[PDB]
Parts: structure tokens; C-alpha cells; sequence
């Protein structure tokens, strides 16, 4: 009399601790890899008065290719995998598996664009904790990559019919949400730190940035940024700025394909009947969230 | 992040300041 | 791009200094500075460099926590501080520094030699008392005669014959610090013979710490 | 500590020749390494940088080459404004300790001049004071190297002389030397004979200047 079922399960991609595993490895990989030269950080006390902290340690430039990686389930636990079309990251998902390890990963720091991740099978898929908090971050999900090669020459290079079509189709998912006679633009960052107001990435240890504006500035040949390679920023990992070395090599390139966006939405509290959307990013948590969404680590039980 | 200098920052350019991770954010 | 260091020193034992090294013709936070310190017939020593922009010194070991280099971004100033000061911290005191890129961009090649000097800063330790000289004569073809300028403190002084009239053989010979603390040199001169009994030799010696200057005749006599 | 060795201490070498300086690391210093010159009552002045990229307003003539822990400096045709002393520094190592390297004296090259030797008592004023200062001169000789023997009484002396050496002359390219033998009043005026002995390779045999007291 006993019945057959498939093993339902509850996930939540805004609190899954793998999240915080591979945030606080890859500040691992980091620390024993691009270490920098100086680092300043606050050093505080109770009362909560804080003196400069400075730390000068051995800053070899290495040369740095891209190693995949992947989390693997210990002995006692099990990884599960929600298969769902278009799965929003949180509820209950109906067709889930379990595998040994989590796909390979090639992770990568940045800000505004996601680079080197996993496409969205079917359409574009738009993913947040809670889409009417503004203050929640939106991660797009795109499913066609849109290549960028950067050089040494201060400039990355895009294409912007394939990048126009991308906000065209970001937009159009952005409607099914907020609503359909609603009226989306683009705007740049409201501002901050360079990190945040430009697309910043670390490329083979070199720390670029770019103006985007060029990128967020919409309605509903390539698109050439002005970017730039600094030695001295603020760091991801704590609060505090760091020094780089110089670069070895005189031409510095690099080739990566934007998977995805982190985005925000003015809190555009007055009657209009219009949506602003800018880029955003920071929390390097949200990136590792963008590939690990469908994933629940578990308990064989 | 810094908040307190975030904030003030941010403040004297008719914006509020919060955090993004580690870095300031200018709403 | 100009650097101008302040004037020399005479400090007692276990006492501080600060030099100060003020620099100009070009953004300041885009340079580095470093301080190199040269004892009296000694070589260059690197003592520490400051990577103004970050506002970080990094100094030579065997300073131990008593200098200190600091920068004032308000009046481009770089400043080096030497405490507890002992009687072999004697040296002239060079600043330097050097282009890094657009720092304040983000940009720096955190470059470790010197392009540009400041011209120098004296600082003598000692716990002597500025001493005016006393100054002998050094008495007699060819004849040799000359000045003793002797017990005076500190450095430098100045030497010489008829008013800078006299320059041809002149050898004023590098001061020597003796035990007493207080320094002494010679100054000679060769002249003809013939010249003695009908034309007279001078030395003028000028020590501006203690605003002496004396004029003495030698003679064969 | 990384050390930066030079050699040779000193150099001499005739103008318009060449003249090859070298300097050594303890360890691999890479391409950081930087020469400098400086004259006597300057600062220094730096030439060259990166081991062979020479600085703006620097001369064709100076010519920087090395890598590792081995560097060279190369001037092809001294000038008078190109005898000094030259230092190398290295700054490759971080946490930052740079260095310096003890230095290399340039120094012209002439032909072997004896030097003229006088012998001057103290002054009676000196005495007037308390001190007695015999001093001994040896003017334009070449090379530096010389040995001023003091004798009080046929006594050999030793502990109580100073001496002091001019720069190269500018002008006939020798050097100027003086030996002040110091003592008391009190045992000047015990003794009779101050004799002061010159060594020199331009002097065949010793020189002695001497007098005796009154
Ligand atoms: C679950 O799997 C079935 C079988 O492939 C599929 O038809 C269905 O659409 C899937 N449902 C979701 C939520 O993706
Ligand atoms: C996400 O999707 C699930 C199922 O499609 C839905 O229950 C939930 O309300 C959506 N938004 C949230 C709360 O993440
Ligand atoms: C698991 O069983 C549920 C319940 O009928 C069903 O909806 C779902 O498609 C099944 N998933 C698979 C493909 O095992
Ligand atoms: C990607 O999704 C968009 C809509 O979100 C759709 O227009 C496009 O055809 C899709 N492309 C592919 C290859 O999935
Ligand atoms: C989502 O955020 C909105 C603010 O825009 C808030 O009113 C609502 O309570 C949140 N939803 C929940 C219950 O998490
Ligand atoms: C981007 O660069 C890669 C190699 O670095 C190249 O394969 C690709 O075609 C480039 N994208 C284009 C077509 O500009
Ligand atoms: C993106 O992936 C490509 C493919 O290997 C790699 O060359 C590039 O370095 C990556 N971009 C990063 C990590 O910035
Ligand atoms: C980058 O370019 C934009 C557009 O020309 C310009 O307004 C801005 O000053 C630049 N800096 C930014 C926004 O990063």
C-alpha cells in the first residue's frame, strides 16, 4: 500500500551557507596568492575610537590563469540540485537531484558585470530577495553571453548592437515583474567608491576599472569604455585600501564574457508609473550567489 | 566601508550613504 | 621640481631635531621622499622613504623607533625626525624623492630610486658650547707659511688670504675633530721668498656661528 | 640585509679614457638598481636607474649594464666634471631596505710628484695658551699615498698625531697632506728635537724636516 515519492525541497539561495564557504575561500585563495604590498585597515576599540592599521608584506606579480574549482559534498552530507525551469532561488522545488560535486567554477571578483559564469538555459531569469525592497539587489541572469576584450590602453571593448539587444531583453523581464505598461530606464550608478561606481574586475591580478555609463544610459559597431588599472584601491574583502605592484608585462589584455548584472531600483516611492534601474554590486557574496542558486547542501538522513 | 565617513560624503551632495559589502554606496 | 631643506643644527646629547624639506613645482602627493643620511667622510645611508599619498614611512632596522618621516600634504613639506640624538647621529641629513605616477588617480609604481635633492641639512651632536677660533700663526726661493685654527665649534669656517686675493697655493686642509669635541684645521700657503719683508700675508678667518671673524699676519720674523 | 659591494675602492684613470666601475649584491636585485654621483660639498646626483636606463640631462657618455647580483658603470671618456665619488643603490627588496654600496672614489691619473716637506713650531701665543701644535706639510705630491714619521729626540712617536688630506687640486691634479703632532706645553718644552720623516714614491730616500726648540 505504500506509495513512491520524489523527495521535495525547500530552498533559499539568499541564505545558503555555501555562500559564505566560498566567500570566506575565496578571500583564502587571496590572501596566499595577490597578496599586496600595503595594506591599511581600521583598528578600533569598544568606545569605538580606531586608529590606521598597516601592514607591509612580500607582493610577488605572478601570472594568473583562471582555475576551476568546485564544492564536493563530505563524507555524511549531500548536495542537492534544483532542476526547476525559470526556478525563482527560493521555495520548493519539484524536480531536484543530488550530485557530488557542484559544477566547475571559474570565480571571479567584480561589480556590475558577472563574468565567466553559467547562462540561463531557456530565456533571461532576474533573481532578488524581495523585489519590492529597493534596497535588495536584482541579479540578472542572462542566457546569450556578450564578449568584452580588454587592453592595456585603457579601453574595453563591446558590441553594442549584442549590448543593446541585452538591456532590450533585461528590460522586457524587468516588465513581466514590475509590470507590463511600466517604463524602463537605465541610469548610471547614484555613486560611492570607484569599485562601486564603475565595472571594476580583477583580471589575472590586475585590478581594472571602467566607466559604464555608457552601458546605463536607456530607454525602452562596439561600445569602447574608458578604463583604467590601478595599484592602489579599496579592498573586497575588509574595509581598507590596499597597494599592488606595478604590472610586469607592458600590454595587459583580457577576454570575458558578462553572464550577468548586478542591478538596483530607485526607490521611486512617488506615482509615476516608471521603473529606474542602475548598476550595482559590491557584496561579492551576491556573485557566488549567482552560480550557487541552485544548490542546497544537506544531511543524509 | 566606513560608514560614518560614507554617509557624511555622500550627505553633502544631497544623497544618503549605506554600505555595499565593504564599499561606500551613494543612494 | 625643487627641494629646500632648512638650516644646519647643533644639538645636545639625548635631545631631538627636525628637519624639514619643502618641495614645489608639481603635485605633491605624486612623489615619494626618502632621507639619506651621510656622516663626515662616510658614504650615503639609506634611513626610510614615505609613500606620501598612503601617508606610510618605511624605515632602515637599526634606526630602532627613534626617526620618524612625516609629510604635510597642506604645504607640500616632507619632515624627518631624529630623537634621543648621541654624538655619531653627526652627519648631514639629505632629502629626496622621486616621481610616481597618477597617485591620486589610483596609479603608482612605488619607484625606489632618487631623481631629485634637497641640498643638505647639517646636524652636529655634541655637547659642546659654540667656541669662536684661536688662531697661530704657522711662520717660516720658495716659502711655506700658514694658519692654525685651533678649538672651535662646530662647522664649518672659512679661510683665506689677503681677502680672496691670495688663492694661487692655498690649502686649507679638512677639519679634525679632536678629543676635546672641538674641531681644528690648518690653512697653508706657499709664497716666493722675495715677497716676505716687502708685501704682507693675511689669513681671515670667518666663523659665522660665532659671528668672529679674525685677520692674522704672518711673518718670518 | 642585502649588501652592495664596489669595487674598486678607488680608481685612477687618465681624462678622456674610460673607466668601468662595478658593484655587487649579496643576492638578486633584479633590474633595481640605481648609480649615483656626488661631488665633494654636494648632493648626490642620480645617473642612472632601472640598471641601464640613464635619467634626463645625464650624458651619452654614462652608460649603465648589469642584471642579478652584477652591474657595471660605464663612462667612455672622463671629463674633469666626472671625477667624484659613485654610489649604486638597490631597491628591489619589499618590505622596503635599501641600500647603498661603500662607494668608489674616481680619482686623475698624472705622473709621480715628490712633495716639498716644511716643519713649522708652535707660535708663542699658542704656547702663551697651554698647548704646543708642531705641525708638518707636504705639499703637491702624487699618489695620496704617503708616510709622515714623527720623532721627538730620536724617539719614535706614535698615538698623538693627526693628519689631514686635501681633495684632488683641480689645477695640477696632486694632493696636499698635513701631520699635527699635539702635546702639552708642559712636555713640549721637555724635549729638544721635533723631526718629522717622509715617505713617498717620489722620493727616492726619506725627507726629515726638524728644528730644535729655541
Ligand atoms: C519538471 O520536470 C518535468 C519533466 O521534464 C518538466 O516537464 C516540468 O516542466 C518541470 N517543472 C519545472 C518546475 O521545471
Ligand atoms: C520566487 O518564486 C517562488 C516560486 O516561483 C514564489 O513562491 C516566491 O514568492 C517568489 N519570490 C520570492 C519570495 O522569492
Ligand atoms: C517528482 O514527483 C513530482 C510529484 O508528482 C512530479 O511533479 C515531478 O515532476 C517529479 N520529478 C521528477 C522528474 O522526478
Ligand atoms: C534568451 O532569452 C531571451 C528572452 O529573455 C530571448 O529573446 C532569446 O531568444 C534567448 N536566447 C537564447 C539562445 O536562449
Ligand atoms: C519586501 O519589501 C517591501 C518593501 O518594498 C516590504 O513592504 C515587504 O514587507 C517585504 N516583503 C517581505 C514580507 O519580506
Ligand atoms: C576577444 O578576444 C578573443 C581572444 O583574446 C577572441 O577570440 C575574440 O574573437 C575577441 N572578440 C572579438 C570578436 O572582438
Ligand atoms: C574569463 O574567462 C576567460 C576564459 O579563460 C579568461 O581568459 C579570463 O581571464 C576570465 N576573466 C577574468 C577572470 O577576469
Ligand atoms: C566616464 O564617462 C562619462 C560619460 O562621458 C563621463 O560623464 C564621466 O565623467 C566619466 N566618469 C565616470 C562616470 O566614471
Amino acid at each position: 500500500e505504500v506509495k513512491l515519492e520524489n523527495v521535495t525541497e525547500n530552498f533559499n539561495m539568499w541564505k545558503n551557507n555555501m555562500v559564505e564557504q566560498m566567500h570566506e575561500d575565496i578571500i583564502s585563495l587571496w590572501d596566499q596568492s595577490l597578496k599586496p604590498c600595503v595594506k591599511l585597515t581600521p583598528l578600533c576599540v569598544g568606545a569605538g575610537s580606531c586608529n590606521t592599521s598597516v601592514i607591509t608584506q612580500a607582493c610577488p606579480k605572478v601570472s594568473f590563469e583562471p582555475i576551476p574549482i568546485h564544492y564536493c559534498a563530505p563524507a555524511g552530507f549531500a548536495i542537492l540540485k534544483c532542476n526547476d525551469k525559470k526556478f525563482n532561488g527560493t521555495g520548493p522545488c519539484t524536480n531536484v537531484s543530488t550530485v557530488q560535486c557542484t559544477h566547475g567554477i571559474r570565480p571571479v571578483v567584480s561589480t556590475q558585470l558577472l563574468l565567466n559564469g553559467s547562462l540561463a538555459e531557456e530565456e533571461i531569469v532576474i533573481r532578488s530577495e524581495n523585489f519590492t525592497n529597493n534596497a535588495k539587489t536584482i541579479i540578472v541572469q542572462l542566457n546569450e553571453s556578450v564578449v568584452i576584450n580588454c587592453t592595456g590602453a585603457g579601453h574595453c571593448n563591446l558590441s553594442k548592437t549584442q549590448w543593446e539587444n541585452t538591456l532590450e531583453q533585461i528590460a522586457i523581464k524587468l516588465k513581466e515583474q514590475f509590470g507590463n505598461n511600466k517604463t524602463i530606464i537605465f541610469n548610471p550608478s547614484s555613486g560611492g567608491d570607484p569599485e562601486i561606481v564603475t565595472h571594476s574586475f580583477n583580471c589575472g591580478g590586475e585590478f581594472f576599472y571602467c566607466n559604464s555609463t555608457q552601458l546605463f544610459t536607456w530607454n525602452d559597431r562596439n561600445i569602447t569604455l574608458p578604463c583604467r588599472i590601478k595599484q592602489i584601491i579599496n579592498m573586497w574583502q575588509e574595509v581598507g585600501k590596499a597597494m599592488y605592484a606595478p604590472p610586469i608585462r607592458g600590454q595587459i589584455r583580457c577576454s570575458s564574457n558578462i553572464t550577468g548584472l548586478l542591478l538596483t531600483r530607485d526607490g521611486g516611492k512617488d506615482t509615476n508609473g516608471t521603473e529606474i534601474f542602475r548598476p550595482g554590486g559590491g557584496d561579492m557574496r551576491d556573485n557566488w550567489r549567482s552560480e550557487l542558486y541552485k544548490y542546497k547542501v544537506v544531511k543524509i538522513e | 566601508x566606513n560608514l560614518h565617513f560614507c554617509q557624511l560624503r555622500c550627505k553633502s551632495l544631497g544623497l544618503l550613504g549605506r554600505c555595499a559589502x565593504t564599499f561606500c554606496a551613494c543612494x | 621640481v625643487q627641494l629646500v631643506e632648512s638650516g644646519a643644527e647643533v644639538k645636545k646629547p639625548g635631545s631631538s631635531v627636525k628637519v624639514s624639506c619643502k618641495a614645489s613645482g608639481d603635485t605633491f602627493i605624486r612623489y615619494s621622499f626618502t632621507w639619506v643620511r651621510q656622516a663626515p667622510g662616510q658614504g650615503l645611508e639609506w634611513m626610510g622613504r614615505i609613500i606620501t599619498i598612503l601617508d606610510v614611512a618605511h624605515y632602515a632596522p637599526h634606526l630602532q623607533g627613534r626617526v620618524t618621516i612625516t609629510a604635510d600634504k597642506s604645504t607640500s613639506t616632507v619632515y624627518l625626525e631624529l630623537r634621543n640624538l648621541r654624538s655619531d647621529d653627526t652627519a648631514v641629513y639629505f632629502c629626496a624623492g622621486v616621481y610616481e605616477g597618477e597617485a591620486d588617480e589610483g596609479e603608482y609604481d612605488n619607484n625606489g630610486f632618487l631623481k631629485h635633492w634637497g641640498q643638505g641639512t647639517l646636524v652636529t651632536v655634541s655637547s659642546a658650547s659654540t667656541k669662536g677660533p684661536s688662531v697661530f700663526p704657522l711662520a717660516p726661493g720658495t716659502a711655506a707659511l700658514g694658519c692654525l685654527v685651533k678649538d672651535y665649534f662646530p662647522e664649518p669656517v672659512t679661510v683665506s688670504w689677503n681677502s680672496g686675493a691670495l688663492t694661487s697655493g692655498v690649502h686649507t686642509f679638512p677639519a679634525v675633530l679632536q678629543s676635546s669635541g672641538l674641531y681644528s684645521l690648518s690653512s697653508v700657503v706657499t709664497v716666493p721668498s722675495s715677497s716676505l719683508g716687502t708685501q704682507t700675508y693675511i689669513c681671515n678667518v670667518n666663523h659665522k656661528p660665532s659671528n668672529t671673524k679674525v685677520d692674522k699676519k704672518v711673518e718670518p720674523k | 640585509d642585502i649588501v652592495m659591494t664596489q669595487s674598486p675602492a678607488t680608481l685612477s684613470v687618465s681624462p678622456g679614457e674610460r673607466a668601468t666601475l662595478s658593484c655587487r649584491a649579496s643576492e638578486s636585485v633584479s633590474s633595481d638598481l640605481a648609480w649615483y654621483q656626488q661631488k665633494p660639498g654636494q648632493a648626490p646626483r642620480l645617473l642612472i636607474y632601472g640598471a641601464s636606463t640613464r635619467a634626463t640631462g645625464v650624458p651619452a657618455r654614462f652608460s649603465g649594464s648589469g642584471s642579478g647580483a652584477e652591474f657595471t658603470l660605464t663612462i667612455s671618456s672622463l671629463q674633469s666634471e666626472d671625477f667624484a665619488v659613485y654610489y649604486c643603490q638597490q631597491y628591489n627588496n619589499w618590505p622596503p631596505r635599501y641600500t647603498f654600496g661603500q662607494g668608489t672614489r674616481l680619482e686623475i691619473k698624472r705622473t709621480v710628484a715628490a712633495p716639498s716637506v716644511f716643519i713649522f713650531p708652535p707660535s708663542d701665543e699658542q704656547l702663551k695658551s697651554g698647548t704646543a701644535s708642531v705641525v708638518c706639510l707636504l705639499n703637491n705630491f702624487y699618489p695620496r699615498e704617503a708616510k709622515v714619521q714623527w720623532k721627538v729626540d730620536n724617539a719614535l712617536q706614535s698615538g698623538n698625531s693627526q693628519e689631514s688630506v686635501t681633495e684632488q687640486d683641480s689645477k695640477d691634479s696632486t694632493y696636499s697632506l698635513s701631520s699635527t703632532l699635539t702635546l702639552s706645553k708642559a712636555d713640549y718644552e721637555k724635549h729638544k728635537v721635533y723631526a718629522c720623516e717622509v715617505t713617498h714614491q717620489g722620493l727616492s730616500s726619506p725627507v726629515t724636516k726638524s728644528f730644535n726648540r729655541g
